[PDB]
């Protein structure tokens, strides 16, 4: 789908300040000890919302998530979600080109219990596309 | 010199283990600051899964030292094998002879604690 | 009876178009190390929704899978599915002459995590029909 | 965001009170029996609640765990609760002037089950703010 | 004394190992108040996860001591092993020579009885 | 906070009736086959609904817990419950003055499935208390 | 007596268990009434929490007895073991020579037949 | 109390009928394989619903079993049911002056699938009544 | 009693055209692989919702099973459940007879997943009856 | 007959185990109808708890007798292990010289077939 | 035949085992079409409840054949052992001398392919 | 160079194992392009189901090499082993003298670096 270009396209807009991050694309991840804290984004439902009967107007939504090693104070991430992600994202041209609402839904924390190899803050957004 | 008939044999044991086997590790920062201490050192694979697909596959580090030569070890400090440098995440009680120096990677995530 | 029927309907018009992949139908599949990315179709749901005094008029989900070999990225996913399975059942009239309406739901995927032998995507319609 | 430096200042407040009481910071915790009964406080939630086109008045929700030893009556953390925590934070500037609206939520007790390490009492409220 | 021709074996049984590996405990409080014992004292570790995630860690101290001795100690009584200070939360049933006791840290929290 | 003070107002208007059972406080209990068939006061809930201009009125619930041993039949649950507890608070003028209002909300049985060493009586009343 | 070639044999074995093992203990009420059987007591520890920590930690009492004299044994009447009075609530089927006898603590909580 | 003369009250209703069941009450049970098929009672619920305010006017669950040999058909079950309980459960002058109403709700079947060692019958019914 | 009486009529029903497989009445089933794809009909439910001050009008739920060897592809199972069940189901008058009410509810596939032992479909029929 | 050099050995064996151990029984009804086969019989024990608690308590009969004189039993025939009576509802796949025979007390529970 | 030092020898083990042990195979339809192979054959059991009670006992045989002749065997066909038919299920992976054949019943269930 | 007195050992017991066991491969692409090495390669069994029955059936292939040649192996480069082709996927962490090297069938699954 636009999917593809969607998510090169915010992959573009995310990468164009300071690097620091690999920016992994979609679900395969795989980290291992190289590519510490990171991002990766990927889109999930899809669904059928008609709401008009002149096109689909399908809807998702956006999955951008930060990924630091181990049990790394919470400041951290906090910072790193409101620098490098919230204000860079939000007016992004080409994405309001290729859809026609974007909305913030939620921005949640976890980590990893066994061990805890890992600590992620989520950040979904609704997406309303015509397919 | 204790009150066992038992841990002598135990810490003779001890000693052994980590003259034959284990390399010598030398620490860094800390009240320790720098000193070298020899323990056995072995790095069991763990994998994470999370979502859909994201293997964090990782390494969990222990040592396995005397107690004697890590008192106040404390946590933040670092540590350091040989050419490679790791830090101290958690100290296990003493099983009578030594205990087990668990290890992380990197640098020590700030502190977070006022 | 028509689940065989628009099995077989929608299984030929997706064959009319390239191949590729596999076609199982069904439901027991059995994939092997012979018979990797496919496609599957089904039904689930079979209810009573009789909404009018003439016929029983049931209605149903039709689920199409699409199997792919073990961390392929979804963009792979998503060029493929746009690429071959979506806009076939656009218009077909084998499907407005077998059943009554026809209307799609969701677009979803999934993923082996134990070992990670495959991935899964589904396409869930509703089709509501008069057997 | 805006949480590191809140949680900055509640924590601040809150150490304004007489101590006694290790206050870590965040999530991470560690604690092992040498920084016994203590608090630690962080952030969830962090959602869009726009309720008006002119900001993005977002609300979150914020958890402060006091731990206890082992299986000390609840009377103690009772007591805790309204002599450390809950009457100090009735009334505190840095808060009025970050946040827009505070309410408490929950107050719960819960103790490790297996083993009965410890014994934390959540104090949970619903802030609403900006960013 | 014991009509099982086996409880007098497994009783010398439980001295002998309790004499050539285990070690002097000071009781303190109580009945016994201020009285020495011979136990096979053992911390074995254990970790628990509160919430999102909680390194809460900690121990599980026994001793298992003979329980001729043992009898009449009940729960809030405290106990000290060579420099170190415990207090007795639960006392396993006679295995026909002995039982274990298991052993918090620091002081009982409050009694709580009525 | 007044809930110490209000399980020891409770205890003492059951123990103003003859004993029989012990009196643990609060949470931690610990039973054991010596302390033959007890009770048990405790508190949960604790939030923070107004519904009044003018103050905090929390509301909590009260569970009064009775313990006998293993597998008694539950017509002397009954009659304990029904001559202990039960009548004993239908009215206490110390415990009417503490709180605002009082309710009884349920009465219920619990059991060890396996092994089997206790069975429990549980009485949940809602409190609504201003504080 | 029996067609079986073992099941003899294992009488044999566990009438010598028995004799060389566990205690004699005296019966109380029942067809049997006054009866006193040799077995062998055991009494494993088992804990229960309810809640968080409710703690009501007990123990099980098994016997081994045999079948052979303590047919009919019912569950009401209750058991002395040395001392102390136990009461029977289930008794396993026979192995061959023997079976279980399960023991609860203090009086058989009423009857509820009916 | 009402518990206890009600359950006497259905087992003597019970009873006055051919017999040839164990009528074991309360929650205790236990059985062996010598008690076999045979009938239980038992009550759970009372709850608070008010409905008035002279009167408090509880309500409750009162629970009916049968135990019957393992794989035996449903045939047994539905006619010992319908033929032995029902039919006696449709008036009883003393468990109508105990109480105030009395409903039919449920009844319903289980079995032992691992083991299987009985089959289950079971009839819920509802109770109102005054203490 | 109606359920033996209802389960006779339908599997005389069943048992009037051509057979094909074995016809087990009520419940316990046991198969084993010498009575091989076969049928059985079974109840649940059984409530008292009233509707009418006249009679109990209870209702239950008719399940139909009908099990294939391991993992058969649907298309027979389509035509057993279409044609060998499902026609001749429409219309009895024994219990046109015997029922008061009887609607549709839903059908189901179903395929045993540890080691494939059987397949099954369900026939969920909705039943208002008086007895 | 046994083209495995194997088999012959391995009924041998279940031939002499079952003359050394389990006597024999009958059988009641069924093809087989009067009958007595020598066999290996025992009665675990298990518990199941229903509810709250409605504790069954009882066994489950196996023979493991020898495959060829239990052909055509089919499930609703039954036996009696001398004084006692069983019927047998399970017969396990041979193992090669064996088959286990499964068995529930009592009459079976109705046919309820056709 | 390969630079193992090994796979020689357990190919020697694996062909004395199917000399040893096991039973001739016919197959039937295939490629190989009628033909004899060697194989261990065991039939275990296994069994489902679904429902309430729908055990539906059964039977997983494998016969665990060599690897290099179960080549261009697929899943449709089936085979005989002596006087009972089968058809093959699965086949495993060579492990380096033999591959197991885990087999279903009586006729293969359709094809169910396009 | 072992600073252990035990790793030469282990570095023996490696070579041997290697050079008795296994057979030698040839690594495809990567940065050590054109190269052989030998290892111990064993591929088990892993069956999914996914849905109701979508059973995958495929393979686990591992060949545990030394850790000397494994360096600088990435991800995305293939290997063939014998005739068959394969793609290194996950490598284990040293375990003293060696680490485990999980290889996918056919092509590796695209790059998705950016």
């Amino acid at each position: 789908m636009k999917h593809t270009e969607l998510r090169a396209a915010v992959l573009d807009a995310l990468e164009k300040h300071d690097t620091g991050a690999t920016f992994f694309d979609g679900r395969p991840a795989v980290f291992d000890e190289a590519d510490f804290p990171a991002v990766a984004v990927y889109l999930t439902g899809a669904e059928y919302t008609g709401e008009e009967l002149d096109s689909d107007t399908w809807q998702a939504e956006l999955h951008i998530e930060v990924f630091l090693p181990a049990q790394v104070p919470d400041s951290e991430l906090d910072a790193w979600m409101e620098s490098r992600i919230y204000p860079v994202m939000s007016d992004i041209p080409a994405l309001s080109d290729l859809i026609t609402s974007m909305v913030a839904s939620g921005y949640d924390y976890r980590r990893d219990d066994d061990a805890g190899l890992w600590s992620s803050a989520d950040l979904t957004y609704v997406i309303t596309y015509e397919m | 010199d204790f009150d066992n008939l038992f841990d002598a044999a135990i810490a003779r044991a001890d000693e052994t283990i980590r003259g034959y086997m284990g390399t010598s590790a030398t620490i860094t920062s800390g009240e320790q600051s720098g000193a070298v201490i020899r323990g056995v050192f072995d790095d069991p694979e763990n994998i994470s899964y999370a979502g859909q697909g994201v293997r964090v596959e990782g390494s969990s580090p222990s040592l396995f030292v005397r107690t004697d030569e890590v008192r106040q070890l404390r946590r933040g400090d670092t540590l350091t094998i040989g050419e490679e440098n790791f830090w101290v995440d958690r100290v296990s009680p003493d099983d009578g002879g030594s205990c087990h120096l668990w290890l992380g990677r990197g640098v020590p995530p700030a502190v977070n604690r006022r």
